Protein backbone atom coordinates (compact mmCIF):
# COMPACT_ATOMS: atom_id res chain seq x y z
CA UNK A 1 0.00 0.00 0.00
CA UNK A 2 3.19 2.22 -0.12
CA UNK A 3 5.16 3.23 -3.07
CA UNK A 4 8.76 2.22 -2.40
CA UNK A 5 11.24 4.59 -2.74
CA UNK A 6 13.46 3.56 -5.45
CA UNK A 7 10.51 2.81 -7.37
CA UNK A 8 8.80 6.23 -7.28
CA UNK A 9 12.63 7.90 -7.48
CA UNK A 10 13.44 6.40 -11.20
CA UNK A 11 9.67 6.28 -12.17
CA UNK A 12 9.59 10.25 -11.89
CA UNK A 13 13.70 10.82 -13.19
CA UNK A 14 14.03 12.87 -16.52
CA UNK A 15 12.66 10.78 -19.70
CA UNK A 16 10.14 11.17 -22.54
CA UNK A 17 6.89 10.72 -21.19
CA UNK A 18 3.24 10.90 -23.02
CA UNK A 19 2.23 14.70 -22.61
CA UNK A 20 -1.12 15.91 -24.01
CA UNK A 21 -0.43 19.02 -25.87
CA UNK A 22 -2.95 21.86 -26.94
CA UNK A 23 -2.09 22.22 -30.59
CA UNK A 24 -2.37 26.30 -30.37
CA UNK A 25 0.36 25.88 -27.68
CA UNK A 26 2.76 24.16 -30.30
CA UNK A 27 1.13 27.13 -32.51
CA UNK A 28 0.12 30.42 -31.15
CA UNK A 29 -0.19 31.66 -34.71
CA UNK A 30 -2.78 29.28 -35.21
CA UNK A 31 -5.31 30.49 -32.94
CA UNK A 32 -8.09 31.81 -35.16
CA UNK A 33 -8.87 28.58 -35.93
CA UNK A 34 -10.33 25.36 -34.58
CA UNK A 35 -8.33 22.17 -34.45
CA UNK A 36 -10.31 18.40 -34.14
CA UNK A 37 -8.43 16.84 -31.53
CA UNK A 38 -7.65 19.99 -30.05
CA UNK A 39 -4.75 18.69 -28.33
CA UNK A 40 -2.53 15.54 -29.13
CA UNK A 41 -0.34 12.94 -27.48
CA UNK A 42 3.45 13.87 -27.63
CA UNK A 43 6.12 12.37 -26.45
CA UNK A 44 8.05 14.93 -24.12
CA UNK A 45 11.14 15.64 -21.94
CA UNK A 46 9.89 15.28 -18.36
CA UNK A 47 10.31 14.48 -14.20
CA UNK A 48 12.87 15.63 -12.22
CA UNK A 49 16.64 15.51 -12.22
CA UNK A 50 18.77 14.91 -8.49
CA UNK A 51 18.86 18.71 -8.29
CA UNK A 52 17.84 21.69 -8.70
CA UNK A 53 20.41 23.17 -10.84
CA UNK A 54 19.57 20.75 -13.49
CA UNK A 55 16.91 20.96 -16.07
CA UNK A 56 15.49 17.95 -17.81
CA UNK A 57 16.27 18.23 -21.57
CA UNK A 58 15.75 16.85 -24.90
CA UNK A 59 19.05 14.87 -26.55
CA UNK A 60 17.20 13.60 -29.64
CA UNK A 61 14.23 14.93 -31.31
CA UNK A 62 12.03 14.31 -34.51
CA UNK A 63 9.32 14.84 -35.94
CA UNK A 64 5.83 13.22 -35.84
CA UNK A 65 2.97 13.62 -38.58
CA UNK A 66 -0.83 13.60 -37.27
CA UNK A 67 -3.95 13.63 -39.20
CA UNK A 68 -5.70 16.36 -38.01
CA UNK A 69 -9.14 18.14 -38.56
CA UNK A 70 -9.24 21.81 -39.14
CA UNK A 71 -12.49 24.48 -39.62
CA UNK A 72 -13.22 28.19 -39.97
CA UNK A 73 -16.66 29.56 -39.29
CA UNK A 74 -19.45 28.49 -42.01
CA UNK A 75 -16.73 27.37 -43.62
CA UNK A 76 -15.59 24.12 -45.10
CA UNK A 77 -14.39 20.78 -43.40
CA UNK A 78 -10.43 19.87 -43.60
CA UNK A 79 -8.69 17.13 -42.70
CA UNK A 80 -4.68 17.22 -43.42
CA UNK A 81 -1.58 16.37 -41.94
CA UNK A 82 -0.17 17.91 -39.25
CA UNK A 83 3.50 17.98 -37.61
CA UNK A 84 4.96 18.40 -34.09
CA UNK A 85 8.29 17.88 -32.27
CA UNK A 86 8.70 14.84 -30.37
CA UNK A 87 11.49 14.26 -27.92
CA UNK A 88 13.10 10.67 -27.82
CA UNK A 89 16.02 10.80 -25.82
CA UNK A 90 16.46 13.05 -22.07
CA UNK A 91 19.55 14.12 -19.68
CA UNK A 92 19.61 16.08 -16.91
CA UNK A 93 21.69 19.41 -18.09
CA UNK A 94 23.30 22.13 -16.35
CA UNK A 95 20.88 25.63 -16.80
CA UNK B 1 27.78 8.96 -7.98
CA UNK B 2 27.46 11.71 -10.49
CA UNK B 3 24.31 13.71 -10.05
CA UNK B 4 23.77 13.91 -13.67
CA UNK B 5 22.86 10.40 -14.39
CA UNK B 6 19.69 8.03 -12.49
CA UNK B 7 21.20 6.92 -9.05
CA UNK B 8 21.09 3.53 -7.43
CA UNK B 9 20.10 2.81 -3.68
CA UNK B 10 23.72 3.35 -2.64
CA UNK B 11 23.87 6.77 -3.67
CA UNK B 12 21.38 7.74 -1.43
CA UNK B 13 21.83 5.53 1.84
CA UNK B 14 25.59 7.25 1.90
CA UNK C 1 4.19 7.07 -40.84
CA UNK C 2 1.05 8.94 -40.11
CA UNK C 3 -1.27 8.77 -36.76
CA UNK C 4 -4.38 8.32 -38.55
CA UNK C 5 -7.25 10.68 -37.04
CA UNK C 6 -9.36 8.27 -34.88
CA UNK C 7 -6.23 6.88 -33.06
CA UNK C 8 -5.56 10.78 -32.18
CA UNK C 9 -8.58 11.78 -31.42
CA UNK C 10 -9.15 8.42 -28.79
CA UNK C 11 -5.87 8.86 -27.61
CA UNK C 12 -6.05 12.68 -26.52
CA UNK C 13 -9.72 12.29 -25.63
CA UNK C 14 -10.02 13.51 -21.93
CA UNK C 15 -8.44 10.69 -19.28
CA UNK C 16 -6.41 10.11 -16.50
CA UNK C 17 -3.23 10.09 -17.75
CA UNK C 18 0.31 9.53 -15.76
CA UNK C 19 1.06 13.31 -14.85
CA UNK C 20 4.65 14.59 -13.19
CA UNK C 21 3.97 16.81 -10.61
CA UNK C 22 6.34 18.91 -8.48
CA UNK C 23 6.01 17.93 -4.64
CA UNK C 24 5.90 21.11 -3.69
CA UNK C 25 2.70 22.14 -5.68
CA UNK C 26 1.11 19.10 -3.53
CA UNK C 27 2.12 20.27 -0.23
CA UNK C 28 2.72 24.07 -0.10
CA UNK C 29 3.32 24.00 3.96
CA UNK C 30 6.39 22.54 3.10
CA UNK C 31 8.01 24.59 0.99
CA UNK C 32 10.81 25.01 3.27
CA UNK C 33 11.81 21.32 2.56
CA UNK C 34 13.86 19.82 0.04
CA UNK C 35 12.38 16.30 -1.84
CA UNK C 36 13.78 13.45 -3.50
CA UNK C 37 12.51 12.94 -5.77
CA UNK C 38 11.33 16.83 -6.11
CA UNK C 39 8.71 15.25 -8.35
CA UNK C 40 5.98 12.24 -8.37
CA UNK C 41 4.32 10.00 -10.82
CA UNK C 42 0.42 10.71 -10.54
CA UNK C 43 -2.49 9.72 -12.19
CA UNK C 44 -4.74 13.10 -13.20
CA UNK C 45 -7.29 14.12 -15.82
CA UNK C 46 -5.67 15.38 -19.22
CA UNK C 47 -6.63 15.79 -22.99
CA UNK C 48 -9.35 17.64 -24.49
CA UNK C 49 -12.73 17.93 -25.04
CA UNK C 50 -12.88 19.06 -28.87
CA UNK C 51 -15.63 21.44 -27.33
CA UNK C 52 -14.20 24.77 -26.67
CA UNK C 53 -17.68 24.93 -24.10
CA UNK C 54 -16.54 22.00 -21.99
CA UNK C 55 -13.53 21.37 -19.84
CA UNK C 56 -11.84 17.93 -18.23
CA UNK C 57 -12.15 17.53 -15.02
CA UNK C 58 -12.21 14.62 -12.00
CA UNK C 59 -15.17 12.82 -11.39
CA UNK C 60 -13.74 10.14 -9.06
CA UNK C 61 -10.53 10.47 -6.95
CA UNK C 62 -8.43 8.26 -4.21
CA UNK C 63 -5.00 8.34 -2.75
CA UNK C 64 -1.73 7.02 -3.29
CA UNK C 65 0.78 7.08 -0.55
CA UNK C 66 5.15 7.27 -1.30
CA UNK C 67 8.30 6.96 0.65
CA UNK C 68 9.94 10.32 -0.13
CA UNK C 69 13.14 11.63 0.89
CA UNK C 70 12.72 14.91 3.13
CA UNK C 71 15.44 17.25 4.63
CA UNK C 72 14.83 21.00 6.11
CA UNK C 73 17.48 23.25 7.58
CA UNK C 74 18.61 21.78 11.48
CA UNK C 75 17.03 18.70 10.11
CA UNK C 76 19.18 15.78 8.63
CA UNK C 77 18.05 13.69 5.80
CA UNK C 78 14.62 11.67 6.43
CA UNK C 79 12.19 9.41 4.72
CA UNK C 80 8.86 9.48 4.98
CA UNK C 81 5.20 8.68 3.92
CA UNK C 82 3.47 11.06 1.82
CA UNK C 83 -0.15 11.24 0.46
CA UNK C 84 -0.92 12.28 -3.23
CA UNK C 85 -4.68 12.38 -4.56
CA UNK C 86 -4.89 10.23 -7.94
CA UNK C 87 -7.52 10.99 -10.61
CA UNK C 88 -9.37 7.65 -11.26
CA UNK C 89 -12.18 9.22 -13.57
CA UNK C 90 -12.54 12.32 -15.37
CA UNK C 91 -15.19 13.60 -17.75
CA UNK C 92 -15.89 16.51 -20.23
CA UNK C 93 -18.30 19.00 -18.72
CA UNK C 94 -19.28 23.28 -18.95
CA UNK C 95 -16.94 25.72 -17.79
Amino acid sequence: EVVKFMDVYQRSYCHPIETLVDIFQEYPDEIEYIFKPSCVPLMRCGGCCNDEGLECVPTEESNITMQIMRIKPHQGQHIGEMSFLQHNKCECRPK
Amino acid sequence: CDIHVLWEWKCFED
